[PDB]
């Protein structure tokens, strides 16, 4: 279409047809940030990740159920289906 | 010919403001998480001096 | 000797800045800005481990009328904080230069009047949160009102006589009925105090009627249904900073009052009387938010928006639960952020550019101010209660607590998420879309300072929206301190 | 430093000095957080049961699951006022 | 403290001359010597009134 | 004038001219007004209750009458749900048994107790 | 030692007295009058004030300064609303930007910092470590395990034991 547009206002998105001249140059910076962002984050998030299945033993969780029974018998609790 | 608009400097003053403040805060945060074993407590906790409760 | 000489020097500095500079608009900012650093260093040496009130001092004692006192007998005015008392000061002090900023290129008529007034009412509501006695909390609860009345009547938009009248009238109406219950508990206990009263009980029939005083005090000040008479037509003619400080501070001050005054010694009457609260609370959400949709004035929509959050806030207050209290505080601080930025949208930016606040003139604003339109939209989206802004973080906790205390009133309370959004987007799309209106010349864009206030306030919402736990290290006492579920 | 101030009841503390009253309030407060940490820890363990188990979590940690659901009404903030403003056996 | 009370009472007198100039449409500092007079007289009341209050307290102490 | 509330808003005004309201969307677009975005010439006397006759007012479909179209929608409701309920009387039964389960219906596998067997057990 | 000029400031009002009003000064939509006035506007920018110097002086000097700076403010901004004026460069920062970017914003950032790090002093962290303490206090045998086991053994005790002592505070009940 290419209708005339008032070039006075400065928008954060650039405006109507932002085609600035050093786009070959400034893209060397932002992508240099972008890659430089991502690998910097991915290492930092690395010790915060974990494998879901198989983090502890079944023996630990079964002893936790044993501790549940020891707790619940001391409180004297009926089952969910007992009436 | 994609009809190029005039050139613009990259580091506009707010880009300096936002990026410098934010990434300096992150570097400051990990400067204090350096002090897990180097000092046993954070650097700013030294600046804390509350009265004891008693 | 030294602390006296500080003021003895500073008033001389003040006189010479009066002499050489014409405006003290620079030095007003210079004082109000240093008030931050003062209160922040007070925040540094804060003991978080104490429910115990930390920074205590007395004024106007017998043995020292002018200043500090250390006596075994004290009839003066107590001052001190914790947590709950603290954050709202921290709500205040990062707000009060901004509205003091807010009128910088605005006034051009009796400036040394106007900015002194704007700073002065804020200095009053500072010490409102420092107060510890029912007398002392009361005596600056309306020291607002002189310099509020003058600030509304002069610098009013048009028909400000009626506006200044109503901000006297209804506030004074609720003010007296506050004082009734204050006098009753000050002759039953003979201790105006925010410390001793947890030790005290009342008879149930007495505790009934003193609640009946305090509750229709706060019904005025946080506008529930027989009030918000005045709330539209006090904003709609207010000048910029006065409307901002009203909707950011006075509402949350009464929200603080119902936490501070009522709840801890109204434990035995309010369990009877929360459904009386909840009828009116749900009602003043739904009725006001439905009344938003047909409003022709631009500022008045943001005013009824300021109702519709506080309606959610007070049911979390009287939820008698944990999440309700914490949600009430985060609603208060988030609305005190997001709302004065909206008054910057209507009265701050736009009213300086066109002097008319009728909605129907304003459409197609995007085409000549895109970097206004951004700050239009995301601030509106914060007013709805999207997450990641603290507004939903407050809404969810308080709707949950109100769901605890009575589930059906919370189930109908939850539709306020819809009802807040309807008018906000009905306003926003009409401002945004369409051709730029024929009534409208191209004016100057958002200035640097008007980008700047928005930059502070939006980030202040977003910090709490990413992490509401940034301020949890204060409130966790008071989250416990006001529950009577035995 | 991980300090440990003492626990003070609301029974027989003579509700006139602010010292013992405030200590009892803070004690019944901090101890309630201690009571809350049981709920938080058993939730932290119960989700790990669900992580490892896959299908047989129904019979692996049924007692842990109903342990969580039994602790839920009795582990929350409850206010020091309710025990303070009233007395049982009276 | 007696001196801290005196400073406040003389500040009240300073405000008296400060207000009186502003009704007289004078500047802030117009007749500076008057700030001394008002600086004494109101302070003199703080002389008297505190001397009252001293003499009050001891009477209560003599009734025990 | 037009609607019920419009005639129920007439005795309020004292000095307004009481014009006839008409939806500006339902004005034709090919007349050339001032506001082409809103089909509105400049000094036009607006309606009492303007915002239900704005372009920004809701759409107000014009083909069916409102009261008439309500009947068509509820007729679609009835012809669906009633005939679906009729098909419940016309359904044939199926050919196999629902399948059973070992370990007395895996009541032990879904947690359970012999006392709590009644809230479990699938085709033992 | 920012000590300002006296006699130049005497002479400034002598120029000012001959000047046409600001409501006239740019109503002519060249440089027979524009070239002097948009360099008079630099006297609003020229920054002779005196930090300590304003303290040590009299009210006549202050009033004369005030009238000077008022008219200089006028002629600085009026031709800015027309057109030094015939320039286009954003390098003049502003008035408020000194004590806000250098006081307000860094203090706000400091406030953010302190609010983050004070949350390390949490009731939750401290209740967690106190609950860890009490399990060691009743059962110090779990110290004998190495590092990895001790956490899960505490968890076994937490699920097993009660460890709250809250009924001790409620001795009025029984």
């Amino acid at each position: 279409g290419r209708y005339p547009f008032p070039k006075d206002v400065i928008s954060m998105t650039g405006g109507w047809w932002a085609n600035p001249s050093n786009w070959k140059l400034n893209g060397l910076f932002a992508t240099g940030i972008a890659v430089g962002l991502a690998l910097w984050v991915s290492t930092a998030t690395l010790p915060y990740t974990r494998r879901r299945e198989g983090i502890t033993s079944e023996s630990d969780i079964s002893k936790w159920n044993a501790a549940a029974g020891v707790w619940r018998e001391r409180h004297g609790k009926i089952s969910t289906g007992e009436a | 010919g994609p009809e190029l608009t005039p050139a613009v400097p990259f580091f506009q003053p707010y880009v300096l403001k936002w990026a410098g403040v934010s990434l300096g805060l992150v570097a400051f945060y990990q400067f204090n998480s350096s002090y897990e074993a180097k000092n046993g407590h954070t650097w700013v906790e030294t600046f804390f001096h509350p009265k004891s409760r008693e | 000797m030294f602390l006296t000489s500080i003021l003895l020097s500073s008033l001389y500095l003040f006189n010479r800045i009066l002499a050489w500079q014409g405006n003290v608009k620079h030095f007003y900012l210079f004082a109000s800005n240093l008030l931050l650093l003062f209160i922040v260093v007070l925040y540094i040496n804060f003991n978080t481990f104490s429910n115990s009130f930390q920074f205590n001092f007395e004024l106007f004692n017998s043995l020292n009328p002018f200043g500090l006192s250390n006596s075994d007998i004290s009839n003066g005015l107590l001052f001190g904080i914790d947590g709950l008392s603290l954050t709202f000061i921290l709500l205040t002090v990062l707000l009060i230069p901004l509205t003091l900023l807010g009128n910088w290129y605005n006034i051009n008529f009796n400036s040394n009047l106007y900015y002194t007034l704007v700073l002065a009412i804020g200095l009053v509501i500072l010490l409102n949160f420092w107060a510890l006695d029912y007398i002392s909390f009361y005596i600056l609860f309306e020291a607002t009102l002189p310099l509020l009345f003058i600030l509304i009547h002069i610098y009013g938009s048009s028909d400000s006589e009626r506006a200044s009248f109503y901000v006297l009238m209804f506030t004074l109406s609720g003010s007296l009925f506050m004082l009734l219950s204050i006098v009753v508990i000050s002759i039953v206990l003979n201790t105006t105090n925010f410390i001793n009263h947890n030790l005290f009980v009342l008879s149930l029939d007495l505790q009934t009627i003193i609640w009946l005083g305090l509750f229709i005090a706060i019904m005025v000040k946080t506008p529930l249904f027989p009030i918000h008479v005045w709330l539209p037509v006090v904003h709609s003619e207010s000048p910029l900073a006065g409307s901002m400080i009203l909707a950011g501070l006075i509402l949350k001050l009464a929200l603080y009052a119902i936490l501070r005054l009522l709840l801890p010694l109204l434990c035995e009457a309010q369990i009877l009387y929360t459904p009386m609260i909840y009828i009116i609370s749900l009602l003043t959400i739904i009725l006001t938010s439905l009344a938003t949709l047909r409003q022709i004035d631009l500022k008045v929509i943001i005013a009824y928006s300021s109702i519709s959050h506080m309606g959610i806030a007070i049911l979390g207050v009287c939820s008698n639960t944990s999440l309700g209290i914490y949600g009430s505080i985060v609603l208060g601080v988030a609305h005190g952020f997001v709302s004065p930025a909206l008054f910057l949208i209507v009265g701050g930016i736009l009213y300086d550019r066109y002097h008319i606040r009728i909605v129907n003139y304003y459409k197609g604003l995007t085409t000549y101010m895109p970097q206004l339109a951004t700050y239009i939209i995301i601030l509106s989206f914060a007013n709805i209660g999207t997450p990641l802004t603290g507004n939903f973080t407050g809404e969810f906790l308080s709707l949950q607590g109100g769901f605890i205390r009575n589930p059906i009133i919370g189930g109908i309370s939850c539709i306020s998420v819809l009802l807040a959004a309807i008018y906000q987007l009905k306003l926003t799309n009409k401002l945004t879309g369409g051709i730029s209106s024929i009534y409208m010349h191209r004016t100057n864009d958002v200035t640097i300072r008007e980008k700047f206030i928005m930059n502070i306030l939006i980030i202040s919402t977003l910090i709490i929206g990413i992490c509401p736990q940034i301020m949890y290290n204060l409130l966790y006492w008071t989250v416990n301190n006001y529950i009577y579920i035995i | 430093e991980h300090q440990r101030p003492e626990l003070v009841s609301f029974d027989d503390i003579n509700y006139n000095d602010h010292k013992k009253v405030r200590e009892a309030q803070e004690s019944y407060t901090r101890e309630q957080f201690i009571r809350l940490e049981a709920l938080k820890t058993v939730r932290k363990a119960l989700e790990k049961c669900y992580e490892e188990s896959g299908p047989n979590h129904f019979e692996d940690c049924k007692n842990l699951a109903e342990q969580y659901l039994d602790m839920l009404p009795t582990h929350r903030l409850q206010g020091y006022l309710g025990y303070q403003r009233n007395d049982p056996s009276k | 403290a007696l001196f801290t009370s005196l400073v406040g009472a003389s500040g009240l007198g300073f405000a008296t001359k400060f207000l009186s100039n502003k009704i007289r449409l004078k500047p802030a500092g117009y007749y500076p010597l008057g700030y001394v007079f008002s600086g004494v007289a109101w302070a003199g009341l703080g002389l008297v009134l505190h001397n009252v209050h001293q003499h009050s307290l001891e009477v209560l102490e003599k009734k025990k | 004038i037009r609607a019920s509330f419009d005639k129920a808003e007439e005795p309020m005004l004292g000095d307004y001219p009481d014009i006839d309201p008409f939806p500006a969307q339902l004005k034709n677009p090919y007349k050339k007004y001032d506001d082409q975005q809103d089909r509105r010439n400049l000094e036009e006397p607006l309606s009492v209750n303007d915002d239900l006759y704005d372009m920004w007012s809701p759409d107000r479909f014009t083909h069916f009458k409102n009261q008439d179209a309500l009947k068509y929608f509820i007729g679609f409701l009835t012809i669906f749900f009633g005939a679906s309920y009729v098909a419940t009387y016309f359904v044939p039964e199926k050919a196999a048994i629902p399948r059973e389960f070992p370990y007395e219906g895996l009541w032990k596998e879904s947690g359970g107790t012999e006392k709590s067997k009644a809230f479990f057990g699938q085709r033992s | 030692l920012r000590a300002y000029n006296e006699e130049k400031e005497l002479a400034l009002k002598q120029r000012l007295s001959q000047l046409p009003p600001p409501g006239k000064a740019f109503v002519t939509a060249k440089e027979a009058e524009l070239a002097e006035l948009a360099e008079i506007a630099a006297l609003y920018k020229t920054d002779r004030v005196g930090i300590l110097d304003i303290l040590l002086l009299g009210n006549k000097h202050a009033r004369l300064y005030r009238d000077n700076t008022a008219l200089l403010k006028d002629y600085y901004y009026n031709g800015r609303r027309i057109l030094w004026e015939i320039k286009r460069e954003g390098a003049e920062k502003e008035d408020w930007v000194n004590q806000m970017y250098f006081l307000y914003a860094p203090s706000l950032i400091l406030l953010l910092i302190v609010m983050v790090y004070k949350s390390r002093e949490d009731i939750t962290f401290w209740a967690k470590k106190e609950l860890d303490q009490r399990v060691l206090d009743k059962h110090p045998e779990i110290n004998d395990a190495p590092e990895n086991e001790r956490d899960a053994l505490i968890v076994e005790r937490i699920i097993a034991g009660d460890y709250d002592k809250l009924a001790s505070l409620q001795k009025k009940a029984t």
